[PDB]
RNA sequence: GGGAGCCCAUGGUUGUGGGUGAGUGAGUGAUCCUGUACUGUCGAGAAAAGCUUCGUGAGCGAGGUGGCGGGUCCGCCCGUA
RNA sequence: GACUGUGUGGUGGAGUUGAUGCGAGUGAGAAUGCAGGCAUGAGUAGCGUGUGACGGGUGGGAAUCCCGUCCGCCGAUUAUCCAAGGGUUCCAGGGUCAAGUUUGUCUGCCCUGGGUGAGUCGGGUCCUAAGGCGAGGCCGACAGGCGUAGUCGAUGGGUAACCAGUUGAUAUUCUGGUACCGGCUUGUCACCGCAAGCUGCGGAGGGACGCAGUGAGGUAGCUCAU
RNA sequence: GUCCGAACCCACUUCAGUUGAAAAUGGAGGGGAUGAGUUGUGGAUAGGGGUGAAAGGCCAAUCAAACACCGUGAUAGCUGG
RNA sequence: AGUUGGUGAGCGAGCUGUGAUCCGGGGGUGUCCGAAUGGGGAAACCUGGAAUGUCCGGAGUAGUGUCCGGUGGCCCUGCCCUGAAUGUAUAGGGGUGUGGGUGGUAACGCGGGGAAGUGAAACAUCUUAGUACCCGUAGGAAGAGAAAACAAGUGUGAUUCCGUGAGUAGUGGCGAGCGAAAGCGGAGGAGGCUAAACCGUGUGUGUGUCAGGUGUUGCAUGUGCGGGGUUGUGGGGGCCUUGUGGUUCUGCUGCCGCAGGAUUGGCCAGUGAGAAAUGUUGCGUGAAGGUGAAGCGUCUGGGAAGGCGUACCGGAGUGGGUGAGAGUCCUGUAACUGUAAGCGUGGCACUGGUGUGGGGUUGCCCCGAGUAGCGUGGGACUCGUGGAAUUUCGCGUGAAUCUGGCGGGACCACCCGUCAAGCCUAAAUACUCCUUGGUGACCGAUAGUGGAUGAGUACCGUGAGGGAAGGGUGAAAA
């Protein structure tokens, strides 16, 4: 298994559910069952006292958003291969190939 | 040969309970030991660990409790515990 | 710290001393756990992992997987 | 015995076939004879079939 | 060592420190002990080791052991409610 | 006719209608049919030998729990301790859905924690019996059968400890007092020397043995007591 | 392989039970009770075989051939559906 | 870029990018039981090394109790010593540790043992059926296999398997039943070794052998190793006319010839069954991965994938997810790419390792023996003892050997075919405990596995063995 296209700290826009159009930061990701937590969207109670905080929603219900010309536009992602160097646990060097994400609709 | 054997591999944990604390009045300490260790080995290990003369070592085997739960009967591990009697004033600090 | 592949930069006798010190630390941790101390519970597993690492290095040296210093 | 120590001749299995042809299981054993042998320099008994004994495959 | 009621008191269904006093005589009497004794008896009532002693079909072993009273430490595993 | 509406509601929450073909695990009331659920008998029979009464307590709740006092019962056993077997049921605290032939605050039930201490007790480390297995071996088409040397196998032989005290739960085990046995080691005295000793190996002695009966000398126990 | 009679072993009569307290018992009596006695532990004999002071008795609560699995969805001119 | 498995959350950590968890590959550790293997044993337990310095090495103690590691099960087999009664000698004994074995396994294979119920409307031959079961024993397949074959007048040319022939010819208490082969059509397609003559090489022993030669020159038996040889209108050996790969230039036979010889050609041939088996270089990849296209706006709704409007991608519209029915939200899919690694694997080059015959000729020599046959008692063949070939087991008897043997359904003759009694052989065929991907006018919780959950569990039985039942809140525990 690999990771998801959405990672913690990303700024995403909600495209489905009770909070369509809401824009927030990805507070946490749960890769195993593909659910993410975005700030100030799914406010419900936990447990413990009340705890009015955010509940996870499906990762397919959010989308990475970019600011092209002053308007927020939801976009998909691609990956490009760039040459990197990785360190083996002992500390040696070797040149390897790593993927870097880019947002579409902005090249 | 690999796998150096330390006397602290035999002595696992001390038994803390009302009976153990009452036995502390007699310079007596109850330890949970490795279930394959004899009295002589436990005695030597305690001496080496604590720098303490040991007069007697008494051991018992205690059966683990069996409790019926969801998923049937569960059985807690068997334990052997050594009851070590210390010389008059030597004292062992278990914290 | 949790020990790593720099144990391969040590010698056999001091690696064995490391084994003994790790065993004694684990002994103390187990006693603390029995007596109700030891809030730091993760060290109780990490010390055993470190012992495993030191035995790994010793056995690779003994089996000539890695040349002995 | 019914097995030859030379050539491993062993019993066969067939039928008693009466006049009424009510077939019954029966055995044909080889003619095994126990004779003294001197092999290389070893004196010992061996169960030897008469066929091997006639052929001379056994040293006495 | 064990063994009753007297103590400022205790603590009031409680235990502490002192307060323990006596120890014997006779009768009776075993399925126990002497005892695998003794007597009777035919149906004629395990084995092996420990043990004592005897050598040597084996090795060890040095001129070192083996004995008798005295001192120190060691004495395992399983069961134990 | 099997059945049905392209009528109209209710419940419900994700599928499915008509035409025309195609394929069937395609139709149930019976098999003393199978599985589950539920009636009938019926609030009926039974509640497994028996002696309980009362005062007080606890509690939401008491004939059925606790304490006390009367009374009754067992006592060659309704007592006490083992073996076999069981396996945590033992103790303390919390609990009253279920289980307990009723109730239940109670429990051999549930939950949590705790509890079993041995050189001498009972087994192993020692010994063999019956019997089992069995190096080689002999026998048997194969599979296998038997058995030597051996090696196991108690229900037997051998084998060194007692009294007192203590815990909510352990006690020839812990503690106190006083012993014993085997090792190791040490002090001292005496003694050896083809010819010390030790260990193996066997010889012999011993272990070592029935049933029945009487008597004698004792002690345990019991009874009585100026 | 005496007599009377507890334990112990048995199971003659009777009553009760007979959806039992109990898939063979209970109450009252009854036979043996030093013997061909009874009992504990371990062991041996295995299905056309074992064992039987012999009843075709017993061999894990139904034995004129145990139980389990397999041949197997045996077969049934019969009964049911 | 999260992560410390699940049933089933928060602590205390590690990763805080020093890149973890995770994924592939390879190692390390691996208690005790189990073939279980030091010895014992009621599987998962117990107990050890006669006395000496202790079984050996280490740790610990004043020392013994102790600790850690190593070692030794049994059987077969190799090598060395010894050799009983006893003489040869063997058994045996003592070393050494050379190799192999033990046990497990779902189906398929081969060899052997071998029912009954059943059917025949009873039943015994027969059937069931060589089935069930059992014993031995493999391999990735096995078995078979290179004509002692078929054919019938020409011919075919190892074996296995499939379709036909054919439910035929037959067989059968001629009952119930059973049941071929040739031929033809296909799948797949190899043929190779050996024994024997004859020639080189030692021990139960010479006295006859131009350079040479001695009572022997090298003379006589029969071994173990080399060549040689392998077939059927016969072959081979022998006897000869020739031919070996160009030679440095060694002994022998005759100063002819034969053989060893050596970098070098070499037609070739190779890791195969093929009398054999040892390094470097050329391919796409499986295990992991990498890239992977293209949609918004409104409406109703708890929620849009639905409605309405309107665009896009498509080598991608197979699916499955996402709060309801998604080609463009997610996972992917198409297409392409990477594979470092593998014991990697397959194939190529090289390396390296191994190596010719044709013609004539009978005079001789060889051509697989307790075998083939024959008798008898059984079994398999369509064939159930018969007119009984062919094939097979037990017991007797017992041949020829090329002008010979065997087969062509008794047998004989001729004719045709073939050459047994030695061995090895790929492919087409059988199977799935397993691995990966995929599929279903298959099931959908009384169904489908006994088992969607603690299922071979609970539970029942002394035991072998038998053997269940229990799925669904919601979009989110809110
Ligand atoms: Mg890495
Ligand atoms: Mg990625
Ligand atoms: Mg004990
Ligand atoms: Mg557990
Ligand atoms: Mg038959
Ligand atoms: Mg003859
Ligand atoms: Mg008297
Ligand atoms: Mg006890
Ligand atoms: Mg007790
Ligand atoms: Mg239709
Ligand atoms: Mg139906
Ligand atoms: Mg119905
Ligand atoms: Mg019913
Ligand atoms: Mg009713
Ligand atoms: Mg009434
Ligand atoms: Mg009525
Ligand atoms: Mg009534
Ligand atoms: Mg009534
Ligand atoms: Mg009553
Ligand atoms: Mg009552
Ligand atoms: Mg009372
Ligand atoms: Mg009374
Ligand atoms: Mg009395
Ligand atoms: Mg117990
Ligand atoms: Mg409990
Ligand atoms: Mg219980
Ligand atoms: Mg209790
Ligand atoms: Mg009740
Ligand atoms: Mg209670
Ligand atoms: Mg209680
Ligand atoms: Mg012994
Ligand atoms: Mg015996
Ligand atoms: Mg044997
Ligand atoms: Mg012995
Ligand atoms: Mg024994
Ligand atoms: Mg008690
Ligand atoms: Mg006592
Ligand atoms: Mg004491
Ligand atoms: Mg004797
Ligand atoms: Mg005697
Ligand atoms: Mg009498
Ligand atoms: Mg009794
Ligand atoms: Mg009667
Ligand atoms: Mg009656
Ligand atoms: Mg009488
Ligand atoms: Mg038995
Ligand atoms: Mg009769
Ligand atoms: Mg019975
Ligand atoms: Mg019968
Ligand atoms: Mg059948
Ligand atoms: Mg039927
Ligand atoms: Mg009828
Ligand atoms: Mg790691
Ligand atoms: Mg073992
Ligand atoms: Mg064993
Ligand atoms: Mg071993
Ligand atoms: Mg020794
Ligand atoms: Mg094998
Ligand atoms: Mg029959
Ligand atoms: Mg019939
Ligand atoms: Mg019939
Ligand atoms: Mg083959
Ligand atoms: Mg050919
Ligand atoms: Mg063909
Ligand atoms: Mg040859
Ligand atoms: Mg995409
Ligand atoms: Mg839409
Ligand atoms: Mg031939
Ligand atoms: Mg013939
Ligand atoms: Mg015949
Ligand atoms: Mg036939
Ligand atoms: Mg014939
Ligand atoms: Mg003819
Ligand atoms: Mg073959
Ligand atoms: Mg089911
Ligand atoms: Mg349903
Ligand atoms: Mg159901
Ligand atoms: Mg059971
Ligand atoms: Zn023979």
């Amino acid at each position: 298994m690999k990771s998801l296209k959405i990672k913690k700290g990303d700024r995403v826009k909600v495209i489905a559910g009770n909070d369509k159009g809401a824009i927030g930061e990805v507070l946490s990701v749960d890769p195993a069952r593909e659910r993410v937590v975005v700030e100030g969207v799914n406010i419900r109670k936990h447990h413990g006292g009340i705890i009015s905080s955010e509940a996870p929603i499906h990762v397919s219900n959010v989308q990475l958003v970019t600011k092209i010309d002053g308007k927020d536009v939801v976009t998909r992602v691609g990956y490009r291969r760039v040459d990197v160097t990785k360190r083996r646990p002992d500390g040696s060097e070797y040149a390897a190939q790593r993927s870097v994400r880019y947002l579409k609709k902005e090249e | 040969e690999l796998k150096i054997r330390d006397p602290r591999d035999i002595i696992l944990a001390p038994v803390v309970s009302e009976k153990s604390y009452g036995l502390l009045d007699q310079n007596t300490y109850t330890f949970v030991v490795k279930p394959t260790a004899n009295k002589t080995e436990i005695k030597i290990a305690i001496e080496q660990i604590f720098g303490v003369k040991v007069t007697s070592v008494n051991t018992m085997n205690r059966k683990g409790k069996v409790r019926r739960t969801r998923t049937g009967v569960g059985k807690r591990p068997d334990t052997k515990r050594a009851i070590v009697t210390v010389a008059e004033g030597d004292r062992i600090d278990i914290f | 710290k949790l020990s790593a592949a720099e144990l391969r930069q040590l010698s056999g006798e001091e690696l064995r001393n490391k084994v003994r010190e790790l065993k004694e630390e684990l002994f103390g941790l187990r006693f603390q756990s029995a007596t109700g101390q030891l809030e730091n519970t993760a060290r109780l597993r990490e010390v055993r992992k470190d012992i495993a690492r030191v035995y790994t290095v010793l056995q690779e040296r003994n089996l000539n997987i890695v040349d002995d210093p | 015995a019914a097995v030859c120590d030379i050539c491993a001749k062993r019993p066969g299995f067939g039928h008693n076939v009466p006049w009424s042809k009510k077939k019954t299981n029966r055995r044909w054993s080889p003619n095994i004879q126990r004779v003294r042998v001197v092999e290389n320099g070893t004196h010992k008994r061996m169960n030897v079939c008469t066929s091997c004994l006639k052929a001379g495959r056994v040293s006495r």
